[PDB]
RNA sequence: AAUAGGCGGCCGUCGAGGGCUCGGGUAGAAGACCCGGU
RNA sequence: CGGCCGCCGAGACCCCGGCGCACGGACCGAUUGGUCCGUGAUCGGGUAGGCGGGCGUGCCGGUGGCGUAGAAGCCGGGCC
RNA sequence: ACCGAUAGCGAACUAGUACCGUGAGGGAAAGCUGAAAAGCACCCCGGGAGGGGGGUGAAAAGAGCCUGAAACCGGGCGGCGAUAGGAGGGUGCGGCCCGAAAGGAAUGAGCCUCCCCGAAGGAAACCGCGGCGACGCGGGAGUACGAGGGGAGGGGACCGG
């Protein structure tokens, strides 16, 4: 089991590398999925996500997609969407991971990895937003 | 003896080749690194304890992984699982 | 003779049998009877099959249950009472109990190993309609065949 | 150009089905500064009128006025659990809950029949046909033990909340025997204070007037009258077919255009009416009455129950409370009441207005 | 709610609890739900 | 956008083994043929259509046979 | 050198019959017990029809009678079976199950170990050098390996299907 603090990491890097982990068949817990960045314009980046969760089904609303509106959630439908969420093994690999808020109680004083080709180093300017503040514009709990 | 995961049959995007398989070993992340293996069998365990037989033949790409041919293909549910070399 | 069992290791030293043939009830009643009092003792089944003509037990139905009702209690779901399959099916548990007591069996030592029921031959009829036609209007016959074996 | 009108009933309660449980849930909960228990609950009795000088501003304020009222029959509540709540992942999570070890039951109306002396009741034995599973050889002794835990752990500060579990005595009022159990919320900011409160009376009996106060407003729940199935007409109140209608007049017409090809969620059908979860906002507790009685001017005291009794229900024998206006649900249902989550700005003021008089007549 | 939840209590490694049957509706198309049963 | 480096990727191309075909050759068949060798980078998809060979069914003239120690037929399997 | 009961005349048989139309006129379906009825005596159960024993027969072939196919229905057994999407199949293998004969096989199976040759193809450790770099070039070396073709030793029941 790798635990990975997802603390000012670039979410679609952070997630390509996290779907492609689970793949091969590793267990994948992710520790500060709020603290995620998404390059990019804010005002756009809203528009999306809201669009997002506007989404749905008209004949049956429960039916419809159930895009996340929470921080966790986000970075976990990101990672679904790089999987072959359509088969068995695809299904398999998504079971075998974990996302959270903030530190829990149960995975202090652990080792926490990162990845280095998803740090917002990399970024000539640090034009981004994080999850923290989609999910607050879009109402989630956190 | 050494550790490896099976990855993926040999395949292009839409066509699968069932008697050759790709393994990445575990301590190896180079082409130089890899060739060494060649020659060498990779045994897999299936859930009964059948034991399946192929060899190391060719590197792949450039990040340590290797090219196996088995007489017999592996199932489909040996992929993300372990085998042996040697 | 005329007709024989789907049973195949038949012993007469523990078993009996019995059958009857051309019976006017609905074979998939008599099914769904069959499959309810299938491994079930002689007494018990003849005590279940009391009850139903009584009406104080359902049937559950699970495989002809179209536009059926529930019934009070767990497991209903489709249920109904099918009083002329059940007392059809006791005559021949009653002439089974008799076979194995003139073999020499305790009858309250035996158990139903086999019950089946069978479609049988079809007697045809017509029932007028409207706009001149001529419509089949059919009975469907019924076989019912009981093997029960004395347990020890 | 078309013609537009709003469309044939609301989509904000849906499913239209029936309610889960025939005692009313509270979902949320007002936000007060007071250390009080956050409602009450009683059972449903009848309805009458008043004549009273109204008091709440508008234009017909200081006249005379005709207004209904509801009675609702509120014998005193059972306080005899105290449970914990402390903050999880993705909201409360209740940690702990203590109840109060088996007592003996005075209030028990017992009678001598031929043979057999008084049937002795106690507790744990009318919650009994409620609960089903109540602790065996429970004593004060492990009762303290598990308080003092509870204490320790909201000294720690573990514990985000504490509700107070209690009981409804309709064996009091010779309703039923058969007790509901529910769960409140006692008003305040300090959880040391909660829990104090809940403590000092833990096992003890609760009444209207100690909790609710005259002329407040308040929010009632319950479960409607139920009707059974019903068509569309009298469930979303569509018109009418054309009187030339071949095929039926009480049903929708068109259920759906050509393209999505399927029959949309908002397309009025028949089903289940009535039996539904509902709150109602801002009813005024007019006035609260002792032992089925209200006085009036500290020397009139009238029985609140109308010559005949209440149709389908008894005699008012306890305390009860006056709503003004109405209530949902049936007779003898039960009915939880909570101070107002949102009352107007202009409130009015906080005590019985003046009762010139109460109707007493046969109602039936 | 597939991360398919929390807590108190009773039970098992004969037996807690429940169903049919009984008298009636705060309920009802069958099911279901609710009160009562010495 | 202007360039470069390494990999991965077909039934295509290369190699080993097998089949048929077209043409030529040797040898051998009492009615159309059979065995073997040589060449094919310059033979091997295919609708309409043309041509060659072969499998199966009833009966007749011959020839050689099987069967109550179990024919035809039918059901499930092995081999070619 | 015709057909062999949906064929041959429409009719192999109580057939130009049954039956349809007021009427001219129209017009079917339907063969087979066994060598011999030897066509089941007697007992138990059932209102009966029948069921179970027991008899006849080389064989129930039991009159609902030569063989009894397919579709369909009921039961038994093997496999799957209530979080999973494609015309119900194709390639490969895994799990469970069957596996006497007709396929191989104690004159030796799956399996384990070792040795020789080898087409097209074909690495790397390390050393020296070029390039800003990804990397490349000479040696290692046409080496290790390589479809397939042969040999020896061990074990003793599976392999094909």
């Amino acid at each position: 089991m790798r635990i990975i603090n997802a603390e000012g990491l670039i979410l679609g890097r952070l997630a390509s590398k996290v779907a492609k982990m689970l793949l091969e068949g590793e267990e994948v817990v992710i520790v500060n999925a709020e603290k995620a960045v998404i390059t990019g314009n804010r005002d756009v980046i809203f528009k999306k996500y809201k669009q997002r969760t506007e989404l749905r089904t008209l004949t049956n609303p429960r039916r419809g997609p159930f895009y996340p509106k929470r921080s966790d959630e986000i970075v976990r439908r990101t990672i679904r969407g790089m999987l072959p969420w359509k088969t068995d093994r695809g299904r398999k690999a998504f079971k075998r991971l974990k996302v959270y808020v903030g530190i829990p109680k149960e995975f202090q004083g652990k080792e926490l990895e990162t990845i280095i080709e998803a740090h917002v180093s990399r970024l000539s300017r640090p034009k981004y937003v994080t999850v923290g503040e989609v999910a607050k514009f879009l109402g989630g709990k956190f | 003896r050494i550790k490896g995961v099976v990855l993926s049959y040999r395949r292009s995007k839409e066509n699968q080749h069932n008697n050759v398989m790709i393994i990445k070993p575990l301590d190896v992340n180079s082409r130089e690194e890899a060739s060494k293996l060649i020659g060498r069998l990779v045994l897999w365990k299936s859930p009964s304890g059948k034991i399946l037989k192929g060899k190391i033949v060719r590197v792949h790409g450039t990040k340590g992984a290797v090219r196996a041919r088995f007489e017999k293909g592996l199932p489909g549910q040996a992929l993300g699982d372990y085998v042996e070399i040697v | 003779k005329r007709f024989g069992y789907s049973f195949q290791n038949f012993d007469p030293k523990r078993m009996a049998r019995a059958s009857a043939r051309d019976l006017r009830i609905s074979p998939k009643l008599a099914v769904e009877v069959c499959r309810e009092l299938r491994g079930m003792m002689l007494n018990d089944a003849l005590r279940y099959l009391d009850d139903v003509i009584a009406l104080k037990r359902p049937v559950p139905l699970k495989r002809y249950n179209d536009s059926q009702g529930h019934k009070p209690g767990k497991g209903f779901g489709p249920g109904r009472y099918p009083v002329k399959v059940a007392k059809a099916i006791k005559k021949v548990l009653l002439n089974v109990k008799n076979n194995a007591v003139q073999k020499g069996l305790d009858p309250d030592k035996l158990k139903i190993i086999h019950i089946a029921a069978h479609k049988g031959p079809v007697l045809r009829g017509w029932y007028p309609r409207a706009f001149g036609r001529a419509t089949p209007f059919n009975e469907q016959t019924t076989h019912i065949e009981v093997v029960v074996e004395e347990i020890r | 150009g078309k013609v537009h009108r709003p469309r044939r009933g609301s989509l904000g309660f849906s499913p239209r089905k029936r309610a889960k449980s025939i005692v009313p849930r509270i979902r949320s909960w007002p936000k007060e500064t007071e250390v009080r228990m956050l409602g009450f609950a009683g059972y449903k009795a009848g309805m009458t009128h008043i004549l009273m000088i109204d008091d709440e501003p508008g234009l017909t304020n200081g006249k005379e006025i005709f207004m209904p009222v509801t009675i609702i029959e509120t014998p005193p509540l059972r306080v005899f659990g105290i449970r914990a709540y402390r903050m999880g992942y993705l909201g409360l999570e209740t940690a702990t809950e203590v109840i109060v070890p088996d007592f003996p039951l005075d209030n028990y109306p017992a009678k001598e029949r031929k043979g057999k002396p008084k049937p002795k009741m106690t507790f744990y034995k009318l919650l009994e046909r409620r609960i089903a599973t109540l602790p065996k050889n429970y004593t004060q002794e492990m009762f303290e033990q598990k308080l003092g835990q509870l204490e320790d752990m909201i000294k720690e500060g573990e514990i985000v909340d504490v509700r107070a579990i209690v009981a409804t005595q309709p064996w009091v009022i010779k309703l039923k025997k058969k007790p509901e159990v529910m769960e409140y919320a006692i008003g305040g900011t300090s959880v040391e204070e909660k829990f104090n409160y809940i403590k000092e009376k833990l096992g003890k009996e609760l009444r209207v007037g100690e909790v609710l106060k005259e002329g407040e407003l308040l929010d009632v729940i319950a479960v409607t009258k139920g009707k059974g199935t019903q068509g569309p007409v009298k469930r979303w109140g569509i018109k009418l077919r054309a009187h030339k209608d071949s095929k039926g007049r009480r049903k929708v017409g068109s259920i759906g255009p050509w393209h999505p090809a399927r029959v949309m969620w908002t397309v009025p059908m028949a089903g289940q009416m009535g039996f539904h979860h509902r709150t109602e906002l801002n009813k005024r507790l007019i006035a609260i009455g002792e032992n089925g009685k209200l006085k009036l001017d500290e020397n009139t005291e009238i029985e609140i129950t109308p010559k005949g009794g209440f149709p389908h229900y008894g005699i008012v024998r306890s305390d009860f409370m006056m709503i003004a206006g109405s209530v949902p649900g049936a007779i003898k249902r039960i009915i939880r009441v909570r101070p107002a989550i949102r009352p107007p700005k202009k409130k009015p003021p906080v005590q019985r207005p003046q009762i010139t008089y109460v109707s007493v007549e046969s109602k039936q």
